[PDB]
C-alpha cells in the first residue's frame, strides 16, 4: 500500500543486500 | 537466471511462484504489488504457439519462497485465484507487445518479513530511473543456462537467483533482433564489449526488473520478465514488458474488481 517497496529485513532495519550498492553505483557513474 | 547468484533470505519478498495445479509443475516468475494483486507475463496464462490457456482454476501461487523445491513452513504461503485479467491488446503473433496479466488473489495474503509488496512506478520515477545503463535487479528460479546438460540438466537452481542488468539503448535494442519491438518493452543486458553477463532465462518468464529509487530508498518493478532469444546469448537482450506504460490498465483493472 504506502508501505509498498520496504523490505523488513533489509531498509526496515537498516540493512543493504550485497549487491544494491550496484545499482547505486551505476545512476551515478559515468 | 544465467550468471547470477543466490538470493540472501527476504532480498526479494514481493517474489511469487506460479504453479500449475495438477499435474504439479512450476510455470512461471510473478511479483505481489498488493495484499491481494499478483503481477506476470501475459505469455504465462495464455500462448497459443505452445497450446498454454490457464484460468484461475486451473493454476496456484507460492509466496514468501526462497528454496525452489523445498517446504518452507512457517514462511511460505499458498493462495488460489479468483479471476485472471491479461491485457485486451496482448499480441502473441507478433511481437508479446503488452504482455501482462494481472491475478486477484481468492484470499488476502498477509505481510510478513518475506513477504511484502513492491512499489509501481509514478511518472517521475519512471522518467528518473529508465535510462540506459542504469541497472535494475531480476529474480527468478528459471534455469541457470540455454543449454541442458549432464549435471542436473539444463541447470536448476536449490534458491532464488539473482542478477543484476543494465537497461539498453533502444536503437541498440531494436537493430538486436528481426521483431517489431514496441514502446511497451524494453531490452537490459550487458552489450559484448562489456565482459559483464547475465540474463534471465527459460521459468523466468512473469517476473519482476526491479529498480531501487535513490529518492526515497524503496523498490520500484519496472519491469516483467517477457522474452528473449536464447538465454545470455553474446548481443541479445532480454526483453521486459514496461511497467509504467502499462500503468492505467493496471490500475484500471484493480479498480472496477477490487
Ligand atoms: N533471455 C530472456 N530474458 N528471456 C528468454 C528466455 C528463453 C526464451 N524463451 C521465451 O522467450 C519463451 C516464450 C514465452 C512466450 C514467448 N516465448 C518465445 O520464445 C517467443 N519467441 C518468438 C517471439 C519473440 C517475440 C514474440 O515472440 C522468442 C524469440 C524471438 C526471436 C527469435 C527467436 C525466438 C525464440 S528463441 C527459442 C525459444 C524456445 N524454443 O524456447 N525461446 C527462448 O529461448
Ligand atoms: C481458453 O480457454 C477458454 C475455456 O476455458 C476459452 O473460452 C478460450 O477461448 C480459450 N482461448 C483460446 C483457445 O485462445
Ligand atoms: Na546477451
Amino acid at each position: 500500500e504506502a508501505d509498498c517497496g520496504l523490505r523488513p529485513l533489509f531498509e526496515k532495519k537498516s540493512l543493504e543486500d550485497k549487491t544494491e550498492r550496484e545499482l547505486l553505483e551505476s545512476y551515478i557513474d559515468g | 537466471i544465467v550468471e547470477g547468484s543466490d538470493a540472501e533470505i527476504g532480498m526479494s519478498p514481493w517474489q511469487v511462484m506460479l504453479f500449475r495445479k495438477s499435474p504439479q509443475e512450476l510455470l512461471c516468475g510473478a511479483s505481489l504489488i498488493s495484499d491481494r494483486w499478483v503481477l506476470t507475463a501475459a505469455h504465462c496464462l495464455l500462448y497459443p504457439p505452445w497450446d498454454k490457456n490457464f484460468t484461475e482454476n486451473d493454476l496456484l501461487v507460492r509466496i514468501g519462497k526462497h528454496s525452489r523445491t523445498r517446504y518452507e513452513r512457517n514462511i511460505e504461503k499458498i493462495s488460489m485465484l479468483e479471476k485472471i485479467y491479461i491485457h485486451p491488446r496482448y499480441n502473441w503473433r507478433e511481437n508479446l507487445d503488452r504482455d501482462i496479466a494481472l491475478m486477484k488473489l481468492k484470499k488476502p495474503v498477509a505481510f510478513s518479513d518475506y513477504i511484502h509488496p513492491v512499489c509501481l512506478p509514478d511518472r517521475e520515477t519512471a522518467a528518473s530511473l529508465l535510462q540506459a545503463g542504469y541497472k535494475g535487479r531480476v529474480t527468478g528460479w528459471g534455469n541457470l543456462k540455454e543449454t541442458w546438460t549432464a549435471n542436473v540438466g539444463k541447470g536448476q537452481p536449490s534458491v532464488l537467483q539473482v542478477v543484476n542488468l543494465p537497461i539498453v539503448e533502444r536503437p541498440v535494442c531494436k537493430d538486436s533482433t528481426r521483431i517489431r519491438i514496441t514502446d511497451n518493452m524494453f531490452c537490459a543486458g550487458y552489450k559484448p564489449d562489456e565482459g559483464k553477463r547475465g540474463d534471465a532465462c527459460e521459468g523466468d518468464s512473469g517476473g519482476p526488473f526491479v529498480m531501487k529509487s535513490p529518492f526515497n530508498n524503496r523498490w520500484y518493478q519496472m519491469g516483467i520478465v517477457s522474452w528473449g532469444e536464447g538465454c545470455d546469448r553474446d548481443g541479445k537482450y532480454g526483453f521486459y514488458t514496461h511497467v509504467f506504460r502499462l500503468k492505467k490498465w493496471i490500475q484500471k483493472v484493480i479498480d472496477q474488481f477490487g
